[PDB]
DNA sequence: CCCCCCCCCCACCCCCCCCCCCCCCCCCCCCCC
DNA sequence: GGGGGGGGGGGGGGGGGGGGGTTTGGGGGGGGGG
């Protein structure tokens, strides 16, 4: 992300994002006083194509035909929109925690 | 926020002195140490925790003092007026006067003793110039006021809608039905916090439905050292009290015409918990109180409860009189005319056969044919006489039903699995009225009783079979209002013959118009209406509770097989097979043979024998023969 | 002159507690338990003189597994540890911490005493758990009260359902926004002990540390709703239920419908009035925090496999209480064996229909077979819906037949079942899967069940002057789905009726028969015996089908013969099909196909 | 066997928090002994 | 040459202000009657 300060038109850039939409804490300009008042420069900021897909336990593998277990999966970039509902897929990637943002 | 103040006609110093005077003086002297001090020695031994105060004791003490010419300031009125405060006064008096224990306790095993001893040691280390606790923490007992007898407002049982706002603070007594009961949960009397940075624990008492936890160590050990230590709650050291809530509703009869039935929350604490259950009709004494919601929420703090509702020698009183099977069968619904062979079979279903390993021991009977003839009353009477009985109908009992299921409590949001009537009848007997009308799930439920002695669940991820070992009594009243009294029952009844084949016996009975038998029945009915007593002479009708002695006693006289019965019952099956060499579905089968064996075993139980008798087989065959000849019509 | 480690609130020395437990964890002999309890007459040196928990620790080290299961009564047998049982029951968290650390310490002690080549680094890496159990009386769920609130308890109950696995942070990971230095913090009683300033003295910036969520380290937690059983309730009112927390590899140790014991510390916690506030509600939530769970060989198998009467021996064992009917019992025994499978469709199933009168014992045979099989189901066909039997509607849930995937499905009253439901069972018998397509739900739901139908002639009796098709009233090709079809009839005969009555009445006299060995033998056969077909079987298969085809038959009979011959070849652990297997499969079919 | 019914499922005060201001403490520098 | 006192910076505490906290219709599935 990239932001411009509300009281001086300096620009912060390459702000790494947590699971929350994250804004700068200090203004880079020592002549400026600001903490936490920003406008996002859309054209300078960088976005990724993103798509959540939910999976459930495979039909032949459920131990006795009971309710399957479920998991949330995140696709990004060129991997988005390759999967489909009802499709049976193999994934690779990282198991991760996600906080209640 | 400044407050005004007013003078009032009371003094809690004077009344505290009166309360401790009563406590250290009174006994029930009309019945000829003090009652209360002796009871507090029982508390000190940790043998008792429920401290009960009788308002009648307070009244007797007041009358004794007034008789001795000094005014007692009517403590009964004060406790009936502002009851909640006098719990605190009575408990303080007890804490100021309770004697030391007599029985040994292994005193160090209580954490409160160790922690308060350690605090005392630490305080002595300080006190060398180098309260100890909030009293509710140390107070182990629970104190309750018990109302005045008839001889005053606490004595009167109020219906719920008579509980008006002016009663708030008074020790009233309420009457109604409990419509709901909570599961028990603990509530904090005193929270104990450890302090991480000094080890000096600190305490917060809780006196509301909510509280906010402590953070910084307020103790002088930290505060004088200006050491801002952090506090952590300990469930080991915190005093919890048992809490439970129950919703009471006024009786359905008390509701004025058109009004909704009014209801109230009862809160109950300490040892008095789980004294109530749903469907109880009960009188409850308690303090009627507000709670934070100007409109207050309100509840009743329960204090005292009044529910509305040897043998092995005593059975000999009937045994010694003789012919007890015939007489006990004649004692089954004596207001119902005749049909003694049917009653004699219905008794054996309560007594039961043998189960062995499996071998299946329950005994079942179907009544069939024309409606009426006091049959539903007979099934209800069996449900009354028999222990572990339940009455149903093929479409009735339409709440939890005869057939089981997974369920929610949709008035709230939780889910639960609960049994139907066939599980309540487990280890007992189930009576199915309107048996002809039950549906496919009901029919498969009784199938599973007969075929597995269970009822099955296969829903919401739960597969389970619940236990349903039970005798069936059943009533297959026919289609189209009347049976055609020369045909097979399958031309008259809805049910499949497969189900009917599982019953040990079937009695088809027809409501024949026939002047002579009509007059015999009518003479019985009119005599019962005329005389109001002894539905027939020489029947010797035993009362229900007394015969339950013998039914329970007979049920446990399990028999052992005799070679005579082994041969005789093989012969009996072969004899009935000759009749089977064919004009109706009463054929001899292994299941009729098992029915004869179980009926015979129930007769062996009733004659209190170990060796089963060929007489038992022949009489079991006689009931089957009467059953088949009935079915043959 | 020294500090003392004390279990807080108790005056128990932790060092003495540790030694008192260590000296039992080693040097305990299982004979001491037989001195404590009943069955003291059955002390046996070669099973009781071992240093029993060192035997456990050595097997545990070879397997490299973290858990030591510990019956609590064993603590009372050993003299130095009797007090420690009471300390455990009253202060379980601290005593269990001591026992865990002592197990790890003893693993080190054993490898250094033996100066073994096993990795010290592995033992040091490994966490070790004690799982104490059999604490005492399984007091009722309804009976728990405030005195229990820190004690170890043990509850019997029914699992209603469970959560998915829930991540529980055990170590937080903090990275400096200024200098990128990283540090780790163990979570203390659910509180992150956040560093207020950066650790590095050359940076030491305040509030500069931030939590890197996915570099924190997490334990596993799961919550399960455990119900009071409907057996134990005062039956006029509802059963209770209690939440339990279960952790790490104890996650998913049980499932919905499991009746279990759980041993754990009883616990209570406050719950917030509003998550935006510290304010707590006065009455605490309660839960049990579990430390152990429990539900509710080949040498013997080889010895039986050599017997000559083994066909009849296994056949009698399925239902010795019922009349011997041994063609039915032999056919069912082949249904329990099953055939084999080939993935290129066909399945190694076997399917049977018990016809005959309603006045006969076939339902009881079905009941015993439903008990014998590992994963079967029982139901009946009258009024049985095509969707209720199979799968029903948001989510689709499996019905009785699908729940019997991989086991016998017993269905009584089968002759009364509607043609629609039979039309669903067509693709069970043909494909062993259900090809659903409804609003939102499309699926081929696999359900590999060996159906055992029980059926009747239409009306009260079988007509002996008619064939089985004309009697049963179900159409011939439906009967041709099944492998074997049988008549069991109530017809009067004083010889059979005497011997049956004797056979039945003998049950009350007496004080491979048992089902436990039968189901074990069938299971071991399924694990080990997968017969291939020899040419001596091929020749009779082709010939016998061509025979009954010009008796007038179909290849479904031939496929039935193949599956039965493979099932027959699972007897005597034979593992190869030959002529005799085909002959008996064909012969039993000749008893059936006569119609 | 076919069609209709009916059942299900779904759409003003008090606490936490943050910002601002003032005082106190601790270090550095200079002078005095 | 070391220790005290004066002066300036930096941090912590305390106070003050502010914001947040069930009926009606429709389709499809499932079961019952003509
Ligand atoms: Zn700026
Ligand atoms: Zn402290
Ligand atoms: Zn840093």
């Amino acid at each position: 992300a990239s932001f411009t300060c509300d009281m001086c038109r300096a620009i912060v850039d390459n702000v790494e994002q947590s699971f929350k939409y994250t804004e700068p804490t200090f203004c880079p300009n020592p002549s400026c006083e600001n903490r936490a008042f920003w406008t996002l420069n859309v054209t300078r900021s960088r976005f990724l194509d993103w798509q959540k897909v939910r999976i459930q336990e495979n039909a032949n593998e459920i131990p006795t035909g009971s309710m399957p277990r479920t998991l949330d999966v995140i696709l990004r970039g060129d991997s988005v929109e390759r999967a489909k509902p009802g499709d049976r897929c193999k994934f690779t990637g990282v198991e991760i925690v996600v906080p209640d943002v | 926020a400044a407050l005004p103040s007013i003078q009032l006609p009371v003094d809690y110093n004077n009344l505290f002195n009166e309360i401790t005077d009563f406590l250290v003086t009174f006994k029930q002297d009309t019945l000829s140490g003090p009652k209360y001090m002796a009871m507090l020695q029982k508390v000190a031994n940790r043998e008792l925790n429920s401290v009960i105060i009788d308002l009648d004791d307070i009244l007797q003490y007041q009358n004794e003092k007034f008789l001795q010419g000094t005014q007692a300031d009517d403590l009964v009125s004060a406790i009936q007026q502002n009851a909640n405060h006098f719990t605190e006064l009575f408990c303080r008096a007890i804490d100021n006067n309770m004697p030391l224990p007599t029985k040994e306790i292994d005193y160090k095993d209580d954490v409160l003793d160790v922690i308060l001893n350690q605090r005392r040691l630490r305080n002595e280390r300080m006190l060398s110039d180098r309260e100890l606790f909030p009293p509710n923490l140390t107070r182990r007992y629970f104190l309750y006021f018990k109302p005045l007898s008839q001889n005053a407002i606490s004595s009167k049982p109020l219906s719920v809608r008579q509980i008006k706002g002016d009663f708030l603070g008074q020790l009233i007594t309420v009457r109604g039905i409990i419509t709901r009961v909570s599961d028990v949960k603990p509530a904090v009397e005193v929270i104990a916090y450890t302090c991480d940075q000094c080890g000096y624990e600190v305490f917060q008492e809780v006196n509301s439905r909510t509280f906010t936890p402590l953070s910084e160590c307020t103790s002088e050990e930290c505060s004088q050292n200006q050491t801002k230590g952090q506090l952590f709650m300990s469930t080991r050291a915190s005093k919890f009290s048992a809490f439970q809530e129950c919703k009471i509703q006024e009786l359905s009869q008390q509701v004025p015409v058109g009004h909704i039935p009014r209801s109230l929350n009862i809160h109950v604490n300490g040892t008095l918990v789980r004294s109530l259950s749903p469907g109880d009709i009960v009188d409850v004494t308690g303090i009627f109180l507000p709670a934070p919601y100007l409109l207050t929420e309100t509840y009743l703090e329960a204090q005292f409860v009044r529910q509305h509702k040897d043998v092995e020698e005593r059975v000999m009183e009937l045994i010694t009189s003789g012919d007890v099977y015939n007489r006990l069968a004649k004692s089954i619904a004596p207001e119902i005319y005749g049909n003694l062979d049917v009653k004699k079979a219905l008794l054996l279903l309560l007594v039961g056969g043998v189960d062995k390993r499996k071998i299946r021991g329950d005994i079942n009977v179907c009544l069939m044919g024309d409606p009426g003839v006091a049959k539903s009353q007979l099934l209800k009477a069996i449900c009354k006489i028999s222990p572990r009985g339940v009455y149903t109908t093929g479409k009735g009992s339409s709440g939890v039903g005869l057939t089981a299921a997974v369920m929610k409590d949709p008035v709230t949001d939780e889910m639960i699995l609960e049994g139907g009537a066939l599980v309540l009848a487990d280890n007992g007997i189930c009576c199915i009225d309107e048996f002809d009308k039950m549906d496919e799930s009901d029919r498969t439920a009784i199938h599973e009783v007969m075929e597995q002695q269970t009822i099955s669940i296969s829903k919401a991820g739960i597969n389970t079979t619940l236990n349903a070992r039970t005798s069936i009594l059943a009533a297959a009243n026919p289609l189209y209002g009347r049976y055609n009294p020369r045909l097979s029952p399958l031309d008259n009844i809805n049910l499949p013959a497969a189900l009917l084949s599982r019953f040990d016996i079937l009695f088809l009975m027809l409501d024949i118009p026939s002047r002579d038998d009509d007059e015999k029945l009518a003479e019985h009915v009119t005599y019962v209406h005329m005389h109001n007593k002894q539905p027939d002479l020489d029947f010797t009708p035993v009362e229900p509770s007394k015969m339950r002695e013998y039914i329970a006693y007979a049920k446990t006289k399990r028999p052992v097989m005799s070679e005579a019965v082994n041969d005789y019952v093989v012969q009996a099956y072969i004899r009935l097979r000759q009749d089977s060499k064919r004009f109706s579905f009463g054929q001899a089968t292994p299941r009729t043979l098992l029915g004869i064996i179980r009926l015979s075993q129930a007769l062996a139980k009733l004659r209190l024998a170990d060796m089963v008798d060929i007489d038992d087989v022949e009489e079991a065959l006689r009931l089957v023969r009467v059953s088949k000849e009935s079915l043959y019509q | 002159s020294e500090p003392l480690r004390i279990i807080w609130g108790t005056n128990v020395s932790i060092q003495e507690c540790t030694t008192n437990f260590r000296n039992f964890l080693m040097s305990f002999k299982y004979k001491f338990r037989k001195i404590l309890d009943e069955r003291e007459e059955f002390i046996n040196n070669t099973t009781d003189e071992e240093l029993y928990y060192i035997k456990q620790l050595n097997e545990m080290r070879e397997l490299g597994t973290s858990n030591l299961n510990l019956d609590a009564r064993n603590l009372l047998a050993y003299k130095q540890t009797e007090d420690l049982y009471h300390q455990l029951l009253n202060y379980p968290q601290e005593v269990i911490s001591i026992m865990d650390q002592t197990i790890k310490d003893c693993m080190v002690s054993l490898i250094v005493d033996n100066n073994l080549d096993y990795d010290l680094d592995e033992i040091e890496t490994k966490f070790y758990k004690v799982r104490p159990y059999n604490v005492g009386s399984c007091k009722g769920m309804r009976e728990l009260n405030p005195n229990d609130i820190d004690k170890l308890i043990n509850l019997k109950g029914l699992v209603l359902r469970s959560t998915p696995v829930i991540p529980d942070m055990k170590v937080a990971f903090f990275k400096c926004n200024v200098c990128d230095h990283t540090m780790a913090v163990e979570i203390d009683r659910g509180v992150i002990q956040e560093p207020a300033r950066c650790e590095r003295i050359d940076c030491n910036e305040p509030n500069s540390m931030s939590l890197i969520h996915n570099r924190c380290s997490f334990a596993d937690k799961q919550v399960i709703k455990l119900q009071e059983t409907p057996d134990f309730v005062p039956d006029g009112q509802t059963p209770h239920s209690i939440s339990l927390c279960v952790y790490d590899e104890l996650v998913d140790s049980c499932r919905a419908g499991d009746r279990i014991e759980v041993t754990g510390t009883f616990r209570s916690i406050p719950i917030r009035a509003n998550s935006r506030q510290r304010v707590l509600k006065s009455l605490y939530k309660t839960y049990v925090d579990v430390v152990h769970v429990k539900k509710v060989d080949l040498a013997k198998i080889r010895e039986v496999a050599a017997r000559e009467d083994l066909y009849s021996l296994l056949a009698r064992s399925i239902a010795p209480s019922i009349y011997e009917l041994e063609d039915v019992k032999k056919g069912i025994l082949l249904q329990l064996f099953g055939g084999t499978n080939k993935t290129f469709r066909y399945r190694g199933d076997i399917n049977i229909l018990l016809c005959g009168d309603p006045s006969t014992s076939k339902s009881q045979i079905l009941q015993y077979v439903h008990k014998i099989t590992p994963r079967g189901v029982y139901t009946s066909g009258k009024g049985s819906s095509a969707v209720g039997l199979t799968a029903y509607i948001l989510v689709l849930e499996s019905g009785a037949l699908v729940l019997s995937d991989g086991g016998v499905c017993c269905i009584d009253e089968f002759d009364k079942m509607s043609d629609s439901t039979r039309s669903v069972l067509h693709e069970v018998m043909e494909q062993q899967t259900i090809s659903i397509a409804k609003a939102g739900i499309i699926t081929t739901l696999n359900a590999r069940s060996s159906i055992l139908a029980s059926a009747n002639p239409i009306g009260s009796r079988y007509n002996p002057n008619l064939p089985v098709t004309e009697n049963i009233d179900l159409p011939p090709p439906l009967l041709s789905r099944f492998d074997l079809v049988y008549l069991v009839l109530d017809k009067v005969d004083e010889k059979n009726d005497r011997e049956l009555a004797k056979h039945l009445t003998n049950l009350y006299l007496e004080d491979v028969l048992p089902v436990e060995f039968l189901t074990m033998y069938i299971s071991y056969a399924k694990e080990h015996i997968h017969p291939i077909i020899t040419e001596a079987a091929k020749t009779e298969l082709v010939r016998a089908y061509v025979g009954m085809r010009k008796m007038t038959a179909t290849t479904r009979q031939l496929e039935s013969m193949i599956r039965l011959a493979e099932a027959h070849a699972k007897m005597k652990l034979k593992n190869v099909v030959e002529l005799e297997d085909v002959q008996e499969a064909v012969r039993l079919i000749r008893s059936a196909i006569k119609d």
